[PDB]
């Protein structure tokens, strides 16, 4: 049971600009000190990504999932905890649930029923979903885990598998530099077209710690990343972006020297 | 016992097979997919977690990970090079010299 | 010195500078 | 003249840590079973069975 308010605030959110964030290791192979250029789906340097803030004003809207998603949060006290994914999100079709419960991560695909506006009530009370039928695949980890947290997550979904990549970070996102391992892979094979949050409100003076989340799209791109002496990607340059960065690319080097090159 | 196939990866395949591995010395090899041939030798590489394998500039599989004990292991290929014969002329006499 | 080699010479040598491994072992020699 | 190489003298095969088998336990080896009209099924996947 779902009570439908109609106080809600109209206000389109907010738009920042992604400066170095997005990089993700595109295989499971070892290199050490070598300029590798690879083509793969990236998330392009200097890119307007959206901005949502949560606190009266809910911020949990339905975007789409084109062909990947790379989610960042900031926050403190663990308020965010899951994600919704599918195509039409009713039991017309299957969807693919992730639930980080106390002491474990749950995945869950099959068929499920929500409300318009699904919400999750320390933590005493679990209602997001009425009706569960057949479910094809379950699984079951470990816990993944101004404002001190910092998330960022890649999902992507190609060939009948899907792929988290994540990265914790103690610290208008902040400049430097860093690198997304893999995380999971999934043999699960949907259609995937729109995706939800999920975060965690208790009703209680009382304090709510704020939380922000910034949602920002893939593309196919040209990288070349730098590797160290131990293997750690320290460094990449997108070579769509300006022509100094065509430059090195075409020169497979960081520094260029002086000259005229076509 | 029902086999259900379909156009899934098929999680349920079956059971694999382990030997003895052998070191420093020239023997065909294989490795979950990776299969070669060379020499195998304890590696002073410091891979980390999700790492399997390595490559190096020439873009060859030079390093792997025995996925038994969770240690690095070096390949190179088994000796190999052209030989040259050192004659006066046969006229003169009939012995050599072989040079590798 | 044990190269026998003059104050010149040496700065020549140096001034002037593993992909060798890498492309012999793929069938070319040096 | 021509070359000289050397050639392998044994042939390896590895594996993972093979463990996970799958339930068949539980289904041969249960305590009761259940009559014709109420027949069980069972389903397993992600497993390696033995
Ligand atoms: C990109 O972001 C800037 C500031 O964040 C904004 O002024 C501009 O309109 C955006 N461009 C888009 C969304 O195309
Ligand atoms: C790289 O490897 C060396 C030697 O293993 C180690 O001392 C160092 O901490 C590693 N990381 C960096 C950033 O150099
Ligand atoms: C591999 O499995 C054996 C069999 O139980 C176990 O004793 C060993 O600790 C495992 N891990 C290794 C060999 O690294």
């Amino acid at each position: 049971q779902c009570v439908n308010l109609t106080t809600r605030t109209q206000l389109p959110p907010a738009y920042t600009n992604s400066f170095t964030r997005g990089v993700y290791y595109p295989d499971k192979v070892f290199r050490s000190s070598v300029l590798h250029s690879t083509q793969d789906l990236f998330l392009p340097f200097f890119s307007n990504v959206t901005w949502f803030h949560v606190i009266k004003r809910f911020d949990n809207p339905v975007l789409p999932f084109n062909d990947g998603v790379y989610f960042a949060s900031i926050e403190k006290s663990n308020i965010i905890r899951g994600w919704i994914f599918g195509t039409t999100l009713d039991s017309k079709t299957q969807s693919l649930l992730i639930v980080n419960n106390a002491t474990n991560v749950v995945i869950k695909v099959c068929e499920f029923q929500f409300c318009n506006d699904p919400f999750l009530d320390m933590e005493s009370e679990f209602r997001v979903y009425s009706s569960a039928n057949n479910c094809t695949f379950e699984y079951v980890s470990q816990p993944f885990l101004n404002f001190k947290n910092l998330r960022e997550f890649v999902f992507k979904n190609i060939d009948g598998y899907f792929k988290i990549y994540s990265k914790h970070t103690p610290i208008d996102l902040p400049q430097g530099f860093s690198a997304l391992e893999p995380l999971v892979d999934l043999p699960i094979g949907i259609n995937i077209t729109r995706f939800q949050t999920l975060l965690a409100l208790h009703r209680s003076g009382w304090t709510a710690g704020a939380a922000a989340y910034y949602v920002g799209y893939l593309q196919p791109r040209t990288f070349l990343l730098k590797y160290n002496e131990n293997g750690t990607i320290t460094d990449a340059v997108d070579c769509a972006l300006d022509p100094l960065s065509e430059t090195k690319c075409t020169l497979k080097s960081f520094t260029v020297e002086k000259g005229i090159y076509q | 016992l029902s086999f259900e196939l379909l156009h899934a990866p098929a999680t349920v395949c079956g059971p694999k097979k382990s030997t003895n591995l052998v070191k420093n010395k020239c023997v065909n090899f294989n490795f979950n997919g990776l299969k070669g041939t060379g020499v195998l030798t304890e590696s002073n590489k410091k891979f980390l977690p999700f790492q399997q394998f390595g490559r190096d500039i020439a873009d060859t599989t030079d390093a792997v990970r025995d996925p038994q004990t969770l240690e690095i292991l070096d390949i190179t290929p088994c000796s190999f090079g052209g030989v040259s014969v050192i004659t006066p002329g046969t006229n003169t006499s009939n012995q050599v010299a072989v040079l590798y | 010195k044990p190269s026998k080699r003059s104050p010149i010479e040496d700065l020549l040598f140096n001034k002037v500078t593993d992909l060798i491994c890498a492309q012999k072992f793929k069938g070319l020699t040096v | 003249t021509s070359n000289f190489r050397v050639q392998p003298t044994e042939s390896i095969v590895r594996f993972p840590n093979i463990t996970n088998l799958c339930p068949f336990d539980e289904v041969f080896n249960a305590t009761r079973f259940a009559s014709v009209y109420a027949w069980n099924r069972k389903r397993i996947s992600n497993c390696v069975a033995d």
